[PDB]
């Protein structure tokens, strides 16, 4: 039991989060109210102190004579579902016959949705995002031709054996999930849960995963979060022999049940690499367009 | 009533007569880890006054040709006082912070600094300039400590992201004709309830001049910027030998 | 054999179709979610955030790209002279591209509501001055002088302890919503101009510097909405990523 | 009716209305979210608030 | 196989088949084989007026 | 002709899809089930079972493969010397591979909860001794001496009538769940080390043997769970079965 | 696997068929309609002109 | 030596805190562990050769010819279940043909 | 409603919730099992139990 | 850096031209005698 007064009157162990703000409903845009003229002293709503770090609480009712406007413009299309529940390209797998890419008939793809700029810049608006997903696989020939071929889409989680071939033993999918499809069918579409050991994925990780000295050898590890390495996507031509059709598998991901935290500045520079916020330092481009002078247009 | 402030935590006390206000980050004050959010079962140590107190790191000089500086948290306190021993002796760490930046100048001085908190401030590099080399930053750039590091390209924050949208995070301004202190209170921000203090840095602290310092020949040309910061609601768990990195 | 007829719209993948898909992992409960601070629920929480408006978007070299975040104000002859002028169009390629409003508007096709531009004076405590910040609604060409500009919506800003004024650019439009403007018939959706004029002068004592800078900060108001989500146009990627 | 509550949003005070044909809740439709907002969390994150008409630096 | 992308005003138009606009991360799209029934989508009233 | 539209996800065989299939034998009632003992309802009933941990996993020849189930403890100089050291990682390729926990964890991707290692002394009744069994949480390198190891979680075990102690390796982790570790960035999911040090000595009288062996037995605790079922990696098959 | 039989009239596009199609823009509320004069509700309003 | 397992908990070996666990044991059940389709058989129907050159093939049902599903069932000695078999037919090259 | 109770689990006190479109119960979905456990059947299978704090060899 | 680890005040000059550093009672003995160079440095109070 607690006897001394500094321990009885202590705020240690206050687990309850003390919040200043509260979320209120805003199904529509705020309505404008009627305003008249103001000719007094002391009350000066146009003057702010931006050094506070807050934003201006000035409205148009206090800057001009306004009318009543009953707004019925909905804020429903700015939600995170409506902004992210839109399938976009996150992956592309090529299965050729001759060449170097994948000449054996199988292809493993380390899952990362940071290889296509248009979906990456949408997620990197936040640093933490938690969601369930819906992946869709659009398979076709280079020319776009639909051909009579069977494939197997195996999810290889981390730790499970990756297939070293088409005739491999990992393809028996006794415990790993798999999808068999013909190219003549609609694209395969499966729903995936939130599968992180953490409470949210994170597109930016300011740190190293491992302890120890950090020399130039193990500097690749900077930024790598194992909580986002969700495993491997594998694909093959179901068969003991060589296929006759070249193939491409394109992967489209749609988020659902989205939560996000901590918005960030948006990428203005061209991406260069996967899971690396590097940029071209010689060819730094300004965020927008330029002028000849500041007094013109 | 709002330009004066006294910040007392521990055995430490800051006065300011020319303040703006206090920024409480994301409208959350720092707190302790609840039993629902917790997963580790060891009892954490909660040293109230020996680690939750104001620490003063160093002093950067605001010159005309300045570009900016960043500091990474909690790397700034991993070699300092009792905090940087509990953090080395333990494996897990949880804390908020109160950052407080000081820059004094006269009434005949002009300039502005953006003082901002950027979570998970991952550091990119110029990639050889051409963008072909997949270069990486060394350890003395991602965890630079209390000395901080000088921004090479502060327009993109050395991460390809514009400085102009950085007010979407926490921030204050130090406008020398209005204020000389900038006080931000940051909670613990991570996907996990605890994490390592030596491997992972939760956020960065940017100090960038948007408006450049100017004065006429005769005034005090040394305008220092001093970083002063206090942990809040600190918690440590998982005790073993002291390792530094 | 419950008889059915398959209708058109069959065996197509529409990316914005929200339906039930097959789950891969049965009896998978995810990791619980701890309380993380900074939870976003609507992007209009961020359009109401003040971010820096790059009015002086003249320099391009890397040596002088931080100069785009503040524009100068100096001593003049007292003739009501012009400091700066820019468009009040967020989606148009100009100063607003630097803002979080001007980048989240790329992902939406139609916007409505009032804006908010906050200018902060970053000069000496001893420097004084008065400025006229005029919003010129559409039709109005670029005003050649201050007399033509005070006929519009305007604010006269006196420098002082409060180093910041807010010009509210209000919703003065024919359409309930407004799309993105550009040179052509989509100038129908132009919002107007914003100009800054010297009212009296920038008066400074001896010993203080003869020049200062003003940092503009632009956001949106509580009546602001966006509509018809799309893909952004004013940022593009050179191919061959990684 | 009886279903695994194993979606990514189970554990929040926001009320959804989804459609599902499976026993896993994460396979369901995304649905309509609640239209609640908290702009002051980013736009007015100050300890001691100020009103509009007042001069804040007091 | 084809791809029917709706490009609203302001969004980038594709300058080619290998273009970056086709990733349909935010624009709506429909993928169909010619062997399927014709694609059929419903559209709302999308005017600012 | 009830009109329908077939959505994508059509005519695919997803192996983890649980639906209704067509029955081949109508009006087939199976053989009744008698009460058989040993009914399993959850694999966590078996993860809580103590199985032998192959600490001394040095020998490989068939002549000496039973030596892997017990490790020696002998007379020392009384300097706090080291007997054995091993990782507390079940999924990592090491001593825990011999356990039922370390084989049913191959079929799961993420684990959480506390472990349990039980060491039994298999010496003489007259032999005495005291040992320090230290669990070193992550970050901590291999302790070079006993002084560096007692700073961690530890048990001092005195041999006696009760020939067995239990070191509980408790859940001390940043993540709620923990995946399988290996040399690389998945050392982020390392659990720590376990070391055994001589506290006093192995004291034995004249006539009794100067050497004994200790058999380790490893299991899991009541808070242990596994998640995200997969296929096992640390056992593989040379092809051409039968 | 709810068993069904597909009947004839399958995978045809009948132009005067009124059914449900898939929407491209979820959570799209249109612009409100103001009172415009001259609203037609039936063409027999105009045959009487 | 009793042959039981240790009933020792971490509350008795260290000073512990309260942890309110919400980690589910639902994925360790025998349904969730075995209700996952895996290869149990493979039948080849060639034209020339020795395997089955006539156009028919009989397969004595035993699921013990593939190691990845066999090692899952041989964790137990007695198992009672209803099943769901699925037959994926194709050419050696994986080509779907009109047969 | 009326259906052949001819699944492999009919005849146990564990309650399932399956979906079926046929008259045979074994064609149904697998469903959710009951989350009951008996670790002492393998981990503490002793005639005379012992408590934690006590020394068992008494 | 070695001094901010103690009890300290940061004083900003302004209108209020005066700060007060309170040197608080941090002592082993309830009372404290006068110190000097020798074994009565046991009663030293510290530095400022
Ligand atoms: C046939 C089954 C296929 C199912 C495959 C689904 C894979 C599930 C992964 C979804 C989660 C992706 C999250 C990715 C995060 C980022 O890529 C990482 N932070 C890497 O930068
Ligand atoms: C078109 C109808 C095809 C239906 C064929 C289904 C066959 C039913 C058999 C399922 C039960 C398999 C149990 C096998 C057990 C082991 O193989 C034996 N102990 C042999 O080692």
């Amino acid at each position: 039991g607690d006897r001394v007064a500094d321990v009885i009157e202590s705020s240690i162990g206050d687990s309850v989060s003390r919040a200043l703000t509260q979320a209120l409903p805003a199904p529509t845009g705020q309505n404008t109210q009627v305003s008249s003229h103001r000719l007094d002293t002391g009350e000066v709503p146009a003057l702010q102190a931006a050094e506070i770090g807050a934003s201006s609480n000035t409205s148009d009712e206090s800057m001009i004579e306004t009318r009543c406007v009953l707004n019925s413009h909905s804020t429903a299309e700015t939600t995170l579902d409506s902004f992210f529940s839109r399938a976009g390209l996150v992956g592309e797998i090529d299965l050729p016959l001759e060449g170097t890419t994948n000449p054996n008939g199988y292809a493993n793809w380390d899952i990362d949705i940071t290889g296509y700029a248009q979906m990456r810049r949408k997620v990197e608006l936040f640093t933490y995002m938690r969601f369930d997903a819906e992946f869709t696989f659009v398979a076709c020939t280079p020319t776009g031709q639909v051909v009579p071929q069977l494939l197997q889409y195996m999810f290889v989680p981390p730790g499970a054996p990756k297939p070293e071939s088409r005739e491999s033993l990992a393809w028996q999918t006794a415990t790993n999930p798999s999808v068999f499809v013909k190219l003549t069918d609609p694209p395969a579409q499966v729903s995936v849960p939130f599968m992180s050991p953490a409470s949210a994925y994170q597109w930016f990780y300011d740190g190293y995963p491992t302890f120890g000295e950090h020399k130039q050898e193990k500097d690749l590890e900077y930024g790598a979060c194992p909580n986002n390495m969700m495993g491997t996507f594998s694909v093959r031509t179901v068969g003991s022999s060589k296929s006759k059709y070249p193939l491409v598998v394109r992967i489209y991901m749609r988020m659902k049940h989205v939560r996000a935290w901590i918005p960030r500045p948006m990428r203005n520079q061209n991406y260069l690499f996967k899971a690396n916020p590097n940029y071209a330092g010689n060819s730094i481009k300004p965020t927008g367009t330029s002028r000849s002078a500041i007094t013109t247009l | 009533s709002d330009r004066v402030a006294q910040l007392t935590i521990g055995n430490s006390t800051i006065t300011t007569q020319e303040a703006a206000n206090i920024i409480v980050g994301y409208g959350e004050w720092p707190s302790y880890c609840s039993d629902d959010d917790a997963t580790a079962v060891d009892k954490p140590t909660r040293p109230d006054v020996s680690v939750n107190r104001f620490y003063t790191l160093d002093t950067k000089l605001w010159e005309k040709s300045s570009k900016g500086w960043y500091w990474k948290f909690p790397d700034v306190l991993t070699e300092t006082g009792v905090f940087g021993q509990n953090a080395q002796f333990h494996y897990l760490y949880r804390s908020g912070f109160c950052i407080h930046v000081q820059c004094n100048a006269s009434k005949f001085h002009q300039g502005a600094l953006l003082v901002a908190i950027l979570p998970e401030y991952v550091i990119g590099t110029v990639a050889g300039g051409t963008g072909t080399e997949d270069s990486h930053p060394p350890y003395k750039q991602t965890q630079p400590g209390a000395d901080g590091f000088e921004l090479q390209h502060p327009y993109v924050l050395d991460a390809g992201i514009p400085i102009s949208q950085l007010t979407v995070c926490h921030h204050q301004r130090i406008n020398l004709r209005t204020n000389n202190c900038a006080t931000i209170i940051v909670p613990y921000m991570n996907t996990l309830p605890f994490d390592s203090a030596l491997n992972h840095c939760n956020f960065g602290l940017l100090v960038v001049p948007i408006s450049p310092l100017d004065f006429d020949q005769g005034a005090t040309p040394v305008i220092p910027i001093t970083i002063t910061l206090a942990p809040m609601c600190s918690e440590f768990a998982g005790l073993r030998q002291a390792v530094t990195q | 054999g419950f008889p059915t007829e398959l209708k058109p719209g069959t065996n197509q993948f529409l990316t914005t179709d929200d339906g039930v898909s097959a789950p891969i992992l049965p009896n998978f409960h995810p990791t619980p979610c701890i309380h993380i601070p900074g939870e976003v629920r609507n992007l209009l929480e961020l359009c109401q955030v003040e971010t820096i408006l790059e009015v002086n978007n003249v320099p391009t070299n890397a040596t002088s790209l931080m100069e785009r975040l503040r524009f100068p104000v100096s001593a003049q002859a007292g003739k009501g002279e012009l400091c700066a002028v820019f468009r009040a169009d967020p989606g148009r390629d100009g100063p607003w591209q630097s803002t979080m409003l001007g980048q989240l508007c790329g992902y939406y096709t139609q916007w409505s509501g009032s804006l908010e531009v906050t200018f902060m004076f970053t000069g000496s405590f001893m420097a004084t001055g008065k400025m006229l910040i005029a919003y010129t609604p559409p039709g109005g060409p670029l005003p050649k002088d201050r007399a033509t500009a005070m006929l519009g919506t305007h604010v006269i800003w006196d420098f002082g302890l409060q180093s910041s004024v807010t010009l509210v650019i209000p919703w003065i439009s024919n359409t309930h919503y407004r799309a993105h403007a550009r040179d052509g018939v989509f100038d129908y959706y132009t919002t107007g101009l914003v100009s800054i004029w010297y009212q009296t002068n920038y008066v400074v004592p001896i010993g203080a510097p003869n020049t200062a800078y003003i940092i503009a900060l632009a956001a949106a108001q509580k009546n602001f909405t966006m509509k018809l989500c799309k893909d952004t146009s004013h940022i593009l990627q050179t191919a061959s990523i990684q | 009716s009886h279903e695994n509550s194993n979606s990514a949003t189970e554990g929040s005070t926001i009320n959804y209305t989804t459609i599902n044909y499976y026993k896993d809740s994460y396979a369901a439709t995304a649905g309509k979210q609640s239209l609640k907002q908290d702009p002051d969390k980013f736009a007015n994150p100050v300890k001691d608030i100020f009103t509009e008409m007042a001069a804040p630096l007091k």
